[PDB]
């Protein structure tokens, strides 16, 4: 016990501060203030925060599935996602949330609105809407369900032998969802892997994903004052010869930098894009009360060659800033007929199309690296 | 293309981060035509594939 | 007892954080973390900083900084100082100082980064509402001095213009002698635009010239003792003189105490735009053998029982900045142009300056209305 | 003169209601903004009302 220096301060504050506050409020401010002051990433997860961490790392969410966008400072829905109970109901793009269970909106931020709207999946809820043509509200009574958000998806590229794989965050679904996504396309000759903007997630999915492609050696190593640990490939990897080009960006951080760093140090892929965020540590999450937890930075991590990235990111092999591709000055005179025949349905989101490759020069650059690798394999098989 | 978004957040900007532990082709020439940049980016891919196979 | 949660949290932090830290570090972080979650204005002083503060009795940019909607913002730069010349403005948000990010720092941290020895350079990055990008300013620190107050006569009128740029010492004598040197005058324009604050005893020292009786302002916390109340004394020389006061979003604190006291006693007309509400006062307290805390202790209350936090003062007549309108219809017809009409039987404020801001014009037009109501009633 | 802190041209504050009407019986704030001489005539009545209320003794 040496808490006297602190106990004097809480004693002086409750006596001389402007307003009335309790020891329960002062101790809560001191706990959330201490963890926020150890390093950039330690934190206190009270009961309103801890439920979000569980939801995001499971991939399961309870609510409406309507994308609210704060247009003009008001609760306009940009898009319902397909197959959610609210998409089965009559709400559409451009609908505005006026009231929740007949309680009024007031240009407030989305945070407490979704805190009210995320009732448990067993219970129906009422929402009041304004649709832009109407002088009167629309009222929806919606029976609920759990909804699933996929963190990873895979597409063919329409003209060529190559796949596009997007991983948007790390969670328990990722390793299984990539493995089945390659098994469904046995004709494929290479992967573009898109980690742009991915903030990280569970550490066992960074080791899991990178072990789909590397056969032998260390993947990552940890150090800290207490016993420290090392991860090695299990020897059982599929896909050990397939070409990979990986895209990284200034928003890529933490677990995203573990897999991009492991592939770079083992010469297993080409790294393309811009310099990353530079987060070099691992954090452990501990329950401390019945519905409250703490997150505390517990180790630093090292890439297979013994280097580390704390406060300086991964540097690409090929550097390229964002923009649209250059154009031919002839362009068929911009013929409005488009070579369309006009002689007279498809799920075309099955494939990536040339129009939306021309809109992203970083994606074009990743495909042109795969086309170079395919030539060197056809040379070297002699 | 060029780096317009110069101001953006990094680990080195945060409050309590853990600490660290004439006769040649110039970069100014390579920025003026994207065709010459694309040739060098293809050679950088080839050098990595050789280093893998060795 | 009450330390159950805290002692559990401290035990994990000592056990399994990345680096070796002692209880002396953990208690110090818990103190600074508590005050930073209590209010925007508080601070902790260790055994070096607390004596260093007592030892110091100068140099800087002359920016005044204030917390609004969770961001550091400029209140107003003073007219003489390097930041005013450099093009810093009210309502600018401060993004970086010498490449340190402002994302998680107090008003007291930012002031201690800015203050320093004269001729030392500094760099600041700012966000401004109309701009496509952040603006970078490079400025050299100094110890400039200029008078806060001046009095100028308005050309072709009975009226005086009085400027008060900040409530530093001697403002009462500087204003009073300017009036005593102009005994023929018939009204004041008092310009408090862009005035960021100053000394309370000088602010009530100004309004005691113009109000004879009653409460000027009052200071309150949760305790009954130390609930100070400030009242006028009967020596006020100028009880009948007309006044118009100018205020805008760069005016705060001591400049709002003057405007709110004159408005509640009906002694003046308040003109311009809503002020920046800054109604709180803070005190410094020793807490350990050789350490201190700064914390907010009381709020200010106007004669009507309204408080300045965070509403400020609203003017009686609202008008935004701009130039006056002008006469195009110059060729129009008059009696003097008809055939066979019956016949007839520079140390001063110039018109060219008054035409360049309509806020100053509107203050003079109010003094003209007041002068007519006096002449009617006499 | 007009405030630089624009409302981004929002339609009547999202044309608010919460559940002809002889509007031309009254002068609106929109039709005062179109005539600076009419605004100036009202500001004189505001000044006179303060000075006359100070003299309630």
């Amino acid at each position: 016990h040496m808490f006297s220096r602190f106990s004097n301060v809480v004693s002086e504050i409750e006596k001389k501060y402007v307003d009335k506050i309790s020891i329960s409020e002062i101790m809560t401010k001191a706990i959330e203030g201490l963890l926020s002051n150890l390093d950039a990433h330690s934190a206190y997860l009270n009961e309103k925060k801890f439920k979000e961490f569980q939801a995001q790392t499971e991939g399961e969410f309870g609510g409406l599935g309507i994308t609210v966008g704060m247009r003009d400072g008001v609760l306009t829905v940009i898009a319902p996602l397909e197959g959610t109970p609210a998409y089965k109901a009559g709400v559409k793009s451009g609908d505005n949330i006026l009231k929740i269970n007949n309680e009024s909106t007031l240009s407030m931020s989305i945070d407490d609105a979704i805190n009210l709207m995320r009732g448990k999946p067993k219970t129906p809820i009422q929402i009041t809407i304004v649709r832009k043509n109407e002088p009167k509200p629309l009222v929806f009574n919606i029976i609920r369900d759990i909804i699933k958000l996929p963190s990873v998806y895979v597409k063919k590229i329409k003209e060529t032998p190559y796949l596009y794989v997007r991983v948007s965050g790390f969670d328990k679904n990722v390793t299984k969802s990539v493995l089945e996504g390659l098994k469904a396309n046995p004709k494929a000759k290479g992967i573009v892997l898109d980690l742009r903007g991915n903030p990280g997630g569970l550490l066992n999915q960074a080791v899991g994903l990178s072990n789909l492609f590397i056969k032998e050696g260390v993947l990552v190593s940890q150090k800290g004052k207490n016993k420290s640990l090392e991860y090695k490939a299990n020897g059982r990897a599929p896909y050990t010869n397939l070409p990979i080009a990986v895209l990284v960006n200034g928003g890529s951080a933490a677990a995203s930098e573990i897999v991009a760093g492991a592939l770079q140090d083992h010469k297993r892929a080409v790294i393309i894009g811009e310099k990353t965020f530079g987060a070099g540590s691992v954090a452990m999450l501990l329950p401390v009360n019945k519905d409250e937890a703490i997150k505390i930075t517990t180790a630093r991590y090292y890439l297979p060659s013994g280097r580390t990235i704390q406060a300086k990111g991964i540097t690409p092999d090929i550097v390229i800033y964002p923009g649209k591709v250059p154009e031919n000055e002839n362009k068929f005179s911009l013929k409005e007929a488009d070579l369309k025949h006009h002689l007279e349905k498809n799920e075309e989101e099955k494939e990536v199309t040339p129009k939306m490759i021309n809109d992203d020069i970083q994606l074009k650059t990743a495909i042109d690296s795969l086309k170079t690798w395919s030539i060197v394999d056809e040379k070297m098989d002699e | 293309p060029e780096n317009e978004n110069k101001f953006s957040l990094k680990e080195a900007d945060l409050k309590h981060h853990l600490e660290q532990e004439e006769k040649e082709v110039t970069p100014k020439m390579i920025n003026d035509d994207i065709q010459l940049k694309t040739a060098i980016d293809s050679l950088k891919t080839w050098s990595i594939v050789d280093e893998k196979m060795d």
